[PDB]
């Protein structure tokens, strides 16, 4: 049998703003490489030669995009069906669609936008359907997390999950999350459900690549409440009395699955897919086919694509990259961050954990770190930032502007904390 | 026609990531098989044409894993083959079939070089002897369950950390009555007084006898430099490469940082750049004796063997 | 009365007279619990010796002395009888138990004949109480002025020889060089260590902690690929939990092998180590004396099967992982003691004389 | 020394021996030269001697008055003592390797050690030692709140259920003087641990480690448990009928009878733990359960899954089935209801 | 040395023989009269047989101010092939072989004995023409040993130029 898997090209918390204005959530180039790309790559070698990624938000620039990207072409051994959609706005119902429009055999992934992954479910599957059949469709979806620590920096506040699972069956007897929440609740009658011994379990990142059977979207399209999946799980495992049908759940040691849904993750994710956490997900490898992004992978991580021509005397302490037609300046210094493909740089100026992206150009005298700077962020000279002050979509700066922590300036007056310009004012 | 192009993604797919073929053999074996394809399986009026076709399939091939040139040297050597025979025919009609004649016995002679260097074995060791490898191939795997029929030494293994990957040797020749014994690596330089002579494999053998090995390994060729015990250097001729050593160091292959430091370690993976290179250069001068299917050989002879087997001009591939 | 810990499985061709125990049968099940033969505190100090819990050279001495001051200031001295006598005859089976249930590492032993030589010192001129507490208070003295001070003077003197602008490089939980690399960070001194580490006590993972927890941007990476780094490593910084006569570092096993391809690569080498590790003896290769661990944990998760979980059904797999190995004088480069930046090579004297 | 032999029990020497002896060899066989004891204290203040009736000479003890709990009691013994403590009690029959609890109570220093042996549910370290939340089911509403500290510490908390204790604690001195300080406790296998474990997170830790085991467990009053404890230590006791005149004619049954061994014939017994002092030889059917000492039997008596207690004279055919004939009941010609008989 | 610690371990002696005139000979005759498993060899092959060698135990005749100490012939040789495989140099010395001059200090600080032992007067005319040398005390240089067993323990190289000084004086290097 085969294993379709769908694609969610959307999750529908629209969160990165106004990021999510000028290009979608998935459109987003992690390091120069569309995270469309990495999903479908993850799919493609994790067993899946089927693939509908279903697009909502300005969906025609994600088609765009994929359709003259790698796995639209027939070369590709992964079926991809761009069911466009800008119907609807929940999960839930892309779901339901693939309930009623009979999308599925069995044993269909279901992977959120943008899940930055390397994990070979072959075990997991394997389970899933082993357990499936000697079961008799008792299970819906086999849940899979990576092992983790509750401090590492990509699991943050926003999506600390709990889960309490059994011990063999790995079966998730009980799930929440902990977004504002310091104790935490269970019935005594489920520990009874689980004699041999129930274990909470706090030490899981959410790869958001829990398997999905038909079932799921059978037990979902029954009602209309559930529309995330977080929900979903959340009435499977409110419903414990009238046919339950407990989701499974498998937890991984090595690869490394998380999922870019906020600005903080996303540099989490970033220093760490530059970081060969997700080999052979590494840009040098350029799994996306172009050769506008052959990185020359050197010492010390200071990748470097190609026709660089950096600066004068200009440490690059690790962990850097270097977008095609790129240029330095003298006495620069980078660190940790990502530059993007054909983006100027000025002289004498500091660039430390930064994310600069396409199109940007920074003049002599700044100091950027930790920030994030969207397309064509035009700059000035003689301008500092802080932590997170992320900018967007040619906003020049004016000179000898300091900007506090969650500077985020762009176009829009009442979203962005500030609005377009050339200086500092003038909206 | 498109089955071709089907079988060039797949095995481009299944070289960026897939592990397997195991032993390097399996995977120039393959490689052999998707180059007749290519060379029956196609249109070419002249034999030049033919040249710059694989010269194109196989320049994607290594740029695709350039940590991995038994499939680069493979193209090469078939590019010679084309360079031969059409020089034959030249100082057009059928030489496909010349070419598919001397492929198969190309291959043939491949699917026997670990008998040659079997065969050529016991010639080097001899009991009451203590002998050191590291990492894991099955060329001296081979070697030593076929040396160890006929006597019992004493073999010491060293595992290697960024995978325990000589383990399995350890189990494998403890499978013959072999006397193995499995040190961690650190710990080569504390036995390194009472180990004979060392048996290393590779994974290339450069163009001047620097080959470039399993990590933990630079480590043994200067521990083994100083006590002036010697390296066998167990690699089947096939595994060569016109490359030489000082190119742009994207030379190793730096595997994925979970081998050293888990993921589940925790926050002080903010600002701990981990590294893991699982590939050892070495440098020649080190090397003592080289083996190959054709017998025993000096590190200054490699590059007789390179300028027989690869015609010199093809080295850009 | 004392029993042993029997051997597991088959050591190595050289080291069937070398010790090799089991980190399971800790002597602790088969004594009477209530122990009126050993002083509970020396036996929970045995113990939590076996479980691998206190590990580093100087962290095994403080062990070792607090427990002696646990029990020597509760100590009970029968009649007729001189204090130089029934001390160390009661004393004796309790230095045997220890190392039964632990071998005992260089600083440990000079530990143990310093208190040897105090406890001779002391006589029937005091009466029991005073010699005591005497004696309690010149192993405080020890404690402090042998390691804590030591750790003092050598941050001092090796704050000379660390530039900023260089890097440096560790190997496991040496405590010196935590302290050192510390020290030499607060006072306003950058550089950039690079730590190493080996298997199966994968252990530079404390002095990465203790480093990034105070301000330290270390790099980690397995030892077998540390012959990767030394095109950049401007020092190395080892430690060293013993050391001999002739010069012969004797270390974790790591060091000697680094320190040869530090040579190798032409970069500079820092043996630190204060001045009671001097044990006076010589040794010459890393056979004459070493200690075989509980050898059952190199089996590593590699993949998703344990290599060797049939450790011993085997007829001939034997598997041995030294815990010391003794690099030689020819490579360490300096040996940065409190009496002074003194090179390896003349090591014999100053420390002796 | 710097151990103790205390014992902690309230409410007894029924069974094959005094309920007292099984702990005593427990403690005698597994070093504890001395035995500290603390005998009767339901009603009276007299049964010490008649405690006293053990092999070995060595014994140490006092009685007290009417009621005292757990923590009470300690409280109160907290003079004469002076060192770490081990806390037992009279009622629990096992052969464990306490070696062991003691073992991971002194390695990691936590301040006390229990024990669990497979209400009492229990949440222990992703390790299988340091237990992190303990409680019963009725002490909390529905839920478990568990203080997102001890899960910020453990991610990974192996939680045991389905398990009984075994109420033998080793502890640390000084919180032994804490508690004598405090007088609002009464019990420690209820309020003592949890306070504890509770207070273990918020350098100097209180730490506190728990065993987890299966071999034998504690009983009272329903020494339904008791009887088959000591049928597995009819295979242990004798080396850690039994013990007396062995003839070997009647139906012994994995059975022993101490001595005073009535040698008769048409009598029989299954699955028996049998007493002494008994004038019971004539004809009897089956027991299949066990029976205290000092019974009788005559006149094929059709006895069954009951207790025969001490000092009565019970013989002629009866009929009983799950009911307790014990103190207070003896006749002959009697067919009993096979329902809880209070006797 | 050996025939003391060799009645607990049974091990590999490899005796070569002092080939002026046989000397390493009734060394070996006296060892194997305790059963050492002793292997005589002629000393113009020991780099043949020195890698598999692992320690190398040399008797000297006598030290210097240096540590380089000069002994029975063919020692300077096995020195250098004893560190061309990089094996220690276990000297055996006492300490009253030890003596404060300084290497270049004795013009042919070698003792030259009758050529009659190298090539027998019984030859004949080529006897005329042929310098023939026999130096018997041959000079190991510093850096070649590594573990002086004097007998007051284990030393090296560097902890002798103080030796002197504790044992001798100064001015008493002319004596």
């Amino acid at each position: 049998p085969p294993l379709q898997a769908v694609l969610v090209a959307d999750s529908f918390d629209r969160r990165f703003f106004p990021i999510s204005k000028d290009q979608p959530r998935v459109l987003l180039p992690l390091a120069n490489v569309a995270l469309i790309d990495y999903t479908l790559e993850f799919l493609t070698a994790t067993g899946v030669q089927e693939t509908f990624v279903f697009c909502c938000w300005k969906a025609a620039q994600i088609k765009e995009h994929l359709l003259k990207s790698k796995w639209c072409r027939p070369t590709s051994l992964n079926v991809v069906r761009i069911i466009t959609s800008e119907l609807y706005r929940s999960l839930g119902d892309v779901l339901r669609d693939v309930d009623a429009k009979a999308l599925v055999r069995s044993d269909f992934l279901l992977v959120y936008g943008d899940v930055i992954s390397n994990i070979n479910i072959t075990r997991a599957l394997e389970e899933h359907r082993l357990r499936r059949k000697l079961e008799k469709n008792v299970s819906v979806m086999t849940m899979i997390f990576k092992e983790s620590s509750p401090s590492h920096p990509t699991r943050c506040h926003e999506d600390n999950v709990v889960v309490a699972v059994d011990s063999t069956t790995n079966r998730v007897l009980h799930f929440q999350k902990t977004q504002g929440l310091r104790r935490f609740a269970f019935p005594l009658s489920l520990f009874q459900g689980s004699s041999d011994g129930v274990e909470v379990r706090y030490d899981l990142l959410d790869c958001h690549i829990s398997i999905c059977s038909p079932q799921v979207a059978q037990l979902f399209t029954d009602n209309f409440d559930y529309q995330t999946r977080d929900d979903f799980v959340r009435g499977l495992l409110v419903n414990e009395e009238i046919l339950g049908n407990q989701i499974h759940m498998h937890v991984t040691a090595k690869e490394y699955g998380a999922r870019v849904s906020n600005l903080h993750m996303y540099s989490a994710v970033c220093a760490d897919v530059i970081r060969r956490w997700v080999y052979p997900l590494t840009p040098e490898a350029n799994f996306t086919d172009s050769t506008t992004q052959s990185c020359t992978h050197s010492r010390h991580n200071i990748y470097r694509g190609p026709e660089v021509s950096l600066g004068h005397g200009s440490i690059l302490e690790e962990n850097v990259l270097l977008g095609s037609g790129t240029v330095i300046g003298s006495n620069c210094f980078i660190t940790n961050s990502v530059i993007g493909p054909g983006c100027h740089i000025g002289d004498n100026v500091v660039l430390d954990q930064t994310y600069l992206w396409q199109g940007v150009r920074v003049a002599a005298g700044a100091q950027i770190h930790q920030s994030l700077l969207c397309d064509n962020a035009e700059v000035k000279e003689r301008v500092t930032l802080k932590p997170r002050s992320v900018l967007t979509s040619q906003v020049v700066v004016g000179p000898n502007i300091t900007l506090p922590e969650g500077s985020v300036i762009s176009l829009h007056p009442p979203d962005a904390e500030e609005d377009e310009d050339d200086g500092e004012f003038s909206d | 026609g498109s089955e071709l192009s089907e079988r060039i993604e797949s095995f481009v797919e299944t070289l960026k990531r897939g592990g397997g073929p195991r032993s390097s053999e399996e995977m120039a074996r393959e490689t052999l098989g998707l180059l007749r394809q290519i060379i029956t399986d196609h249109r070419w009026s002249n034999a030049g044409e033919l040249m710059e076709l694989i010269r194109r399939e196989g320049r994607r091939m290594t740029a695709a894993q350039p940590s991995e040139t038994t499939v680069g040297n493979m193209v090469r050597r078939v590019l010679k083959i084309i360079r031969e025979e059409y020089g034959r025919l030249h100082g057009y009609a059928q030489l496909q079939s010349n070419i598919i004649e001397a492929i198969n016995e190309l291959l043939v002679e491949l699917e026997g070089t670990m008998e040659n260097i079997a065969a050529q074995a016991l010639e080097h060791i001899h009991s009451n002897e203590v002998i050191m490898t590291i990492g894991f191939s099955r060329t001296v795997e081979a070697f030593l369950k076929e040396a160890a029929r006929k006597r019992k030494f004493h073999v010491i293994v060293a595992e290697c950390a960024p995978f325990c990957q000589g383990h399995e040797m350890a189990v494998n020749l403890s499978k013959a009555g072999i006397e193995t014994t499995v040190m961690t690596d650190a710990a080569i330089f504390a036995v390194m007084s009472r180990v004979n002579k060392v048996i290393i494999g590779t994974k290339t053998i450069l163009a001047n006898g620097a080959l470039r090995a399993v990590t933990g390994t630079h480590t043994l060729a200067l521990a083994a430099k100083h006590h002036s015990t010697p390296l066998i250097v167990c690699a089947p001729m096939f595994k060569l490469s016109p490359q030489f050593p000082n190119e742009e160091d994207s030379f190793h292959k730096f595997v994925a940082p979970e081998e050293v430091l888990p993921f589940t370690e925790g926050d002080i993976l903010e600002k701990v750049s981990v590294h893991c290179p699982v590939f050892d250069y070495v440098p020649p001068e080190l090397i003592t004796l080289f083996i190959s299917n054709i017998g025993g050989n000096a590190p200054s002879y490699i590059y007789r063997l390179m300028s027989e087997l690869y015609h010199p001009d093809d080295h850009v591939l | 009365q004392v029993p042993t810990r029997k051997d597991y499985g088959s050591k190595v061709s050289l080291f069937s007279h070398l010790p090799q125990y089991s980190r399971q049968n800790s002597l602790t099940q088969f004594m009477s619990i209530p122990s009126s033969v050993i002083h509970p505190a020396m036996v929970r100090l045995g113990l939590q010796y076996s479980q691998g819990l206190v590990s580093g050279s100087n962290a095994r001495c403080i062990a070792l002395l607090r427990a002696l001051q646990q029990v020597i200031q509760d100590y009970t001295t029968p009649p007729n009888e001189e204090l130089s006598r029934d001390l160390v005859n009661k004393l004796k089976p309790y230095m045997s138990f220890l190392t039964q249930c632990r071998p005992l590492s260089a600083s440990m032993h000079n530990a143990i004949k310093f208190l040897n030589k105090e406890i001779t010192s002391v006589g029937s001129s005091k009466r029991e109480e005073e010699a005591k507490s005497e004696l309690r208070a010149a192993i405080d003295r020890y404690v402090q002025e042998k390691i804590v001070l030591a750790a003092q003077a050598i941050s001092r003197f090796a704050y000379q020889k660390i530039s900023n602008g260089d890097v440096i490089l560790v190997y496991g939980c040496s405590s010196l060089v935590s302290r050192i690399l510390q020290e030499a960070w607060t006072e306003g001194r950058r550089f950039r260590v690079v730590v190493v580490d080996s298997r199966p006590w994968l252990e530079g993972r404390h002095t990465l902690r203790s480093l990034v927890h105070a301000g330290v941007p270390a790099s980690y990476l397995l030892i077998p690929a540390a012959s990767y780094v030394l095109p950049e490593v401007s020092k190395v910084l080892l430690g060293a939990h013993a050391l001999l006569a002739n010069g012969s570092v004797m270390s974790r096993v790591g060091t000697a092998q680094l320190a040869l391809v530090a040579r190798a690569h032409n970069v500079p080498v820092l043996v630190c180590c204060e001045t009671y590790k001097f044990c006076e003896r010589v040794q010459t290769d890393a056979f004459v004396s070493n200690e075989l661990d509980d050898p059952d944990d190199l089996q590593c998760k590699r993949g998703e099967h344990v290599a060797l979980a049939n450790w011993q059904n085997h007829a001939s797999l034997r598997l041995l992982n030294l815990v010391y190995d003794v690099t030689p004088p020819e490579l360490v480069d300096l040996v940065i003691t409190e009496l002074g930046m003194i090179p390896c090579s003349s090591v014999p004297v100053v420390l002796r004389v | 020394m710097e151990f103790q032999a205390v014992v902690m029990a309230v409410g007894l020497p029924v069974g094959n021996k005094p309920l007292i002896w099984y702990p005593l060899n427990l403690l005698e066989r597994v070093g504890f030269e001395e035995v500290i004891v603390v005998t009767t204290r339901d009603v009276q203040k007299a049964l010490c001697a008649e405690f006293k009736m053990k092999m070995k000479p060595d014994i140490v003890c006092i009685p007290d008055d009417a009621d005292m709990g757990t923590a009470d009691s300690l409280r109160y013994i907290y003079p004469k003592l002076k060192t770490d403590v081990l806390v037992l009690s009279c009622d629990l029959i096992t052969d464990v390797a306490l070696h062991e609890v003691v073992d991971l109570f002194r390695a990691y220093d936590a301040s006390l050690a229990m024990l669990m042996r497979k209400r009492d549910f229990i949440g222990v370290d992703s390790t299988g030692k340091r237990l992190l939340f303990m409680a019963n089911e009725a002490d909390l509403d529905e839920e478990l709140v568990i203080k997102g500290s001890i899960l910020q510490k453990h991610p990974r908390i192996r939680f045991h259920t389905g398990l009984v204790d075994a109420h033998l604690y080793c502890l640390k001195k000084y919180i032994v003087d804490f508690l004598m300080e405090n007088g609002s406790i009464t019990s420690i296998r209820s309020e003592l641990i949890p306070y504890l474990v509770r207070k273990q997170f918020s350098l100097k830790s209180l730490d506190i480690y728990s065993f987890i085991k299966e071999a034998n467990t504690l009983n009272l009053a329903p020494y339904d448990a008791c009887w088959n404890a000591c049928r597995g230590d009819r295979w242990e006791d004798l080396s850690r009928s039994s013990a007396q005149i062995v003839s070997k004619h009647l139906v012994g049954v994995d059975s022993l009878i101490g001595p005073e061994t009535q040698i008769g014939e048409k009598s029989s017994i299954k699955r028996s733990v049998i007493g002494s002092s008994c004038l019971i030889k004539d004809r009897v059917t089956i027991t299949n359960c066990l029976l205290m000492n000092s019974v009788t039997v005559e006149e094929g008596s059709n006895i069954q899954g009951s207790v025969i207690c001490n000092n009565a004279v019970i013989e002629k055919g009866a009929d009983i089935k799950d009911c307790l004939i014990g103190s207070g009941q003896r006749i002959e010609a009697k067919a009993k209801r096979v329902n809880e008989v209070i006797v």
